[PDB]
């Protein structure tokens, strides 16, 4: 049964999607990024011979969750590499498919661990770099960025309430559609939602600074007007409808 | 006879080498006869004096029970016995962290404004995100001093008087400033230590600075955390992100902390000054403040 | 010689070389250890020989036909920006101009095909790199007018900001004679 | 660690694995990686779900 | 006089140090002596089993000669020695590839 | 004499032919990919000494 | 003052007399054809563009000998091509003149 691959740029909710599915399944959830891996020496264990000899990332991932049946998210299996001797692509091959991994072991361990029951996801970002024998028996799903409407939906419905709730801004700071319209259409330009969290945090904790220097208004409206007051300057254009009608 | 005189030459080499090794051995045991000089005084301070400090510390019944539990086992002939090491190594910071004292919390972000106005001139970018940090530091998910969030790690050139920075904020927060050695040291003994069954495993320098004051909420400057790495493989990622999580910091164990220490009101700061030398799992519970430096004038 | 200033991630420097004038064929070559985005920007800069032969006053034969001996001082040239590859183009633009640069008078900005200077990032960091070295005459793009006052009032006391609007206007603010 | 392995359900071969490596403990507890790293091994084995 | 007595108390303290060191070291060779009596013995049963596997897998004679000479190198500690665990992997590779 | 190379498009039946022969000859089919290999050691044998 | 160009019949006379003189002056004779050499990056060094930048063949001629003053014979000087950056001839004129 092929394993899901969720290729696409970072910050498009790939691992939070796994969080959702874990909620939907009432299991735990965990990630282990394989981004920047260059040897079998850490996916399978280094052979235990000194202090400073380590088991695999899957062993760690197994250790954080306290359940034999979590939903591991093999993040960044596309940034999997081998620039030094040791090609661990086949190691992930024996991990994925269900029959052979039933008695899996790392080189650090000797225990044949059972992994047939453990549901997997496997996140990558681009499949053009996955080894081709790996690329057999999965599902290739590109996950895009989100429209401006969709991105304000992420913020207003799911991110900006997290920004105001980490910094005690709950029910004391209101932020309008015009403000978050300015946030995306005027300020933030990237594939994932990743940097949005950061400049939104700048807005947020500046506003918390403003509320704790005196709560003259219990409701401080951050609309698109005072957006440059809380954050810095608009560093890109509000609309691409305003550059110039160019010749060629 | 050339072979024979070669034998004499190599015999002289081996005799000088063994004499050298012997001399170094005597040299180390002097150090041990020059260091053990104050060993008895340590036991005395680790005896009735230790118990007195525990009383003033008023450690939580659970922690006090622990101290008493190990201490009652350590009750015996103090001399010719390691009970003193386990009676001090683990109970010295427990006797040096009284819970009847703590740093005065400055809920007034405006106060911070004023005291950071004279760091050099305010710096106009440090103090703003510091003041975000305080206003949020009061107003959190639990509306108290709990993170679930970054503690605002620095990024910049090291050249400023960052010591004076920690002091002026420890003034603007009435905090008892400390410094440690955490970055550049490559062993989990200043950072974690390991479980108290061997020396060289140690209280971390955070534990040492925690011992440096009695207040239960000091400010342990994780000194030059940008150069952090450790020869001990098996990352302090557990340690750093476990202390960065207050839900894991009130339960802060380590390899060394075989009891979950009640690091609850303890405040840390994080300090990076280089943008590449980073082990990855510190991507979270970190955020960056602009820190302006100095021109030639 | 042109002050193709590029802010290093560590410290701050004013990137510049001493320049020859040895023309002839389109192979100005350097082992600059450039980044991959700067690699593809250099691959663009290949045909930018046909682009910079028309965007400035530079002659038509620049489309394919100029050498010189260039030695960028920082062999660790990647300085976290696209201020690595346009440096050779600017140095040749001064070189085919055949007239030198202005003493203790730097420049910066971002170059475009249409002939305008887009504002350069890090006005504080570029002005620290400019002033900590000791240069007091500064050529910044016009849209940095609002970002000149965003800097603290201790950096720019010896600094003169000669605001620039075109890349030609960079040439009068950088080339030694009046034009 | 014996108690912990006793309570965490082990395959009997893996149980004897842990018991053997426990016998690779009980010999030293300090210095070189000789049972210290073996203690790391045993701690790893215990704190994995079964 | 007080410098004299300080030197005397240092001499007694280094005497105690060397007493302690010889005692604890004597304990170290006692644990090793009691160790190889059985503690190292049980781990050898692994090597006996691997060797029996090599002996029982029908192999050419060159295979067996290389196996035995690599095996005699394995008659040392590997458990903290990365230079003989590679020997264990070698011998197990030989006995578990068909011939 | 030769050793029966197979060439062709990526998705077309090759390994199917291999397994078909393998069952036909009563053989265990196997596969080893050789994509991106550039070291002789990683496919012949890496230096045993370390 | 001349350096005695040898011209005339191909493959005939020229190197023979040169080796004869080098025998007379007891200078370590060498001989380098430049027919296929048409790049100044082969006369002087190659400008570093990858791993494997390489000197001029004249240093390589100095590399095959252990002195800094023998007699060296060069070959095929009478043609020229600017197929690469500049000409290889200019670097050879640099080789001829004593202060160059
Ligand atoms: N014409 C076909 N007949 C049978 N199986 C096929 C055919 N085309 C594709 N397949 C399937 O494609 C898979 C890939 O292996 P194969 O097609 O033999 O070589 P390749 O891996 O080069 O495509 C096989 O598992 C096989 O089941
Ligand atoms: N006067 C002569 N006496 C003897 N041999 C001669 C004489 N003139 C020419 N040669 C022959 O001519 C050859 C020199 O020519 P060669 O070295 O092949 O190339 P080039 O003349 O182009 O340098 C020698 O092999 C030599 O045998």
């Amino acid at each position: 049964a092929p394993i899901l691959v969720l290729v696409g740029p970072p910050g498009v909710g790939k691992t939070s999607l796994g969080r959702s599915i874990a909620r939907s399944m009432n299991r735990k959830f965990h990630r282990i990024s394989l981004g920047g891996v260059r040897d079998e020496a850490e996916i399978r264990g280094h052979r235990r011979t000194y202090i400073g000899a380590m088991p695999g990332k899957l062993i760690h991932a197994m250790k954080q969750v306290g359940v034999i049946n979590p939903v591991i998210l093999l993040d960044e299996i596309d940034k999997m590499s081998s620039d030094w001797r040791g090609d661990p692509a086949s190691a992930m091959l024996e991990v994925l498919d269900p029959e052979q991994n039933n008695t899996f072991t790392d080189h650090y361990l000797d225990v044949p661990y059972d992994l047939s029951k453990v549901f997997f996801i496997t996140t990558a970002n681009t499949l053009q770099t996955i080894p081709r024998p790996l690329l057999d028996r999965m599902e290739v799903i590109e996950i895009p960025g989100y429209t401006n409407m969709e991105k304000q939906a992420i913020a207003r419905q799911y991110l900006w309430p997290k920004q105001v709730r980490e910094s005690g801004m709950e029910g004391r700071i209101e932020v309008t559609d015009a403000a978050i319209l300015r946030v995306i259409s005027e300020y933030t330009r990237e594939a994932g939602v990743r940097g949005l969290e950061r400049e939104l945090g700048k807005i947020a904790r500046k506003g918390a600074k403003f509320w704790l220097e005196g709560a003259w208004e219990g409701l401080r409206t951050i609309d698109a007007s005072d957006i440059p007051t809380y954050l810095g300057i608009p560093r890109y254009r509000p609309d691409k409808a305003e550059t110039e009608p160019q010749v060629g | 006879l050339e072979r024979f005189e070669l034998d004499k030459r190599v015999a002289q080499r081996v005799k000088e080498q063994m004499d050298t090794n012997q001399r170094e051995y005597y040299l180390r045991e002097q150090m041990k006869a020059i260091q053990k000089e104050l060993g008895g005084e340590d036991g005395l301070s680790d005896l009735e004096a230790l118990r007195k400090k525990i009383e003033e510390v008023g450690m939580p019944e659970a922690v006090k029970t622990k101290a008493l539990k190990e201490l009652d086992r350590l009750e015996r002939m103090q001399q010719g016995s390691p009970e003193a090491t386990v009676a001090r190594t683990y109970l010295d910071w427990l006797t040096e962290v009284p819970w009847s004292k703590a740093d005065p919390e400055v809920l007034d972000i405006n106060h911070t404004r004023q005291v950071l106005d004279e760091d050099h001139y305010g710096l106009k970018d440090v103090k703003e995100r510091i003041l975000e940090y305080l206003a949020v530091r009061q107003l959190t998910q639990g509306l108290d001093v709990r993170n679930k969030a970054p503690i605002l790690v620095l990024v910049g050139p090291p050249g400023v008087g960052k010591t004076s920075l920690g002091r002026s904020i420890a003034r603007s927060m009435n905090r008892k400033f400390h410094r440690i050695s955490l970055g550049g040291v490559r062993d989990e003994a200043e950072i974690r230590g390991h479980r108290r069954t061997y020396i060289g495993a140690m209280p971390g320098k955070l534990i040492h600075a925690m011992k440096q004051v009695g207040v239960i909420n000091p400010v342990i400057l994780l000194d030059e955390i940008d150069k952090m790495s450790s020869d001990w493989r098996g990352d302090p990622a557990s340690a750093m992100l476990e202390v960065l999580d207050p839900e894991q910091n009130n339960t802060f164990t380590d390899h060394y902390l075989d009891v979950p220490y009640d690091l609850s009101k303890v405040f840390f700061i994080t300090t990076a000054n280089t943008l590449q030398t980073i082990p990855r799992p510190l991507l979270d519970r970190m955020e960056v403040i602009e820190i302006p430096g100095y021109t030639n004038m | 010689t042109a002050q193709g200033l590029a802010w290093t991630p560590v410290g701050g420097t004013l990137l510049t070389i001493e320049v020859a004038a040895v023309p002839g064929s389109g192979k100005l070559s350097l082992t600059g250890q450039l980044g991959e985005v700067m690699k593809e920007s250099a691959q663009a800069a290949l045909t930018y020989l046909r682009a910079h032969t028309q965007d400035y006053g530079l002659p038509e034969d620049f489309y394919n036909k100029v050498d010189l001996h260039v030695h960028v001082p920082d062999g660790a040239t990647p300085k976290d920006g696209p201020a690595a590859g346009i440096t050779m183009a600017t140095a040749i633009a001064s070189a085919l101009s055949r007239r030198p640069a202005r003493m203790d008078i730097a420049m910066t900005g971002e170059v475009s095909l249409r002939g305008k200077v887009m504002p350069i990032g890090g006005v504080k960091e570029k002005l620290l790199a400019a002033h900590q070295a000791g240069i007091h005459k500064i050529v910044l793009p016009k849209d940095n007018e609002a970002q000149l006052e965003e800097l603290p009032k201790e950096v720019l006391e010896g600094l003169e900001i000669k605001l620039v609007e075109d890349v030609g206007e960079v040439l009068e603010y950088l080339l030694l004679p009046e034009p």
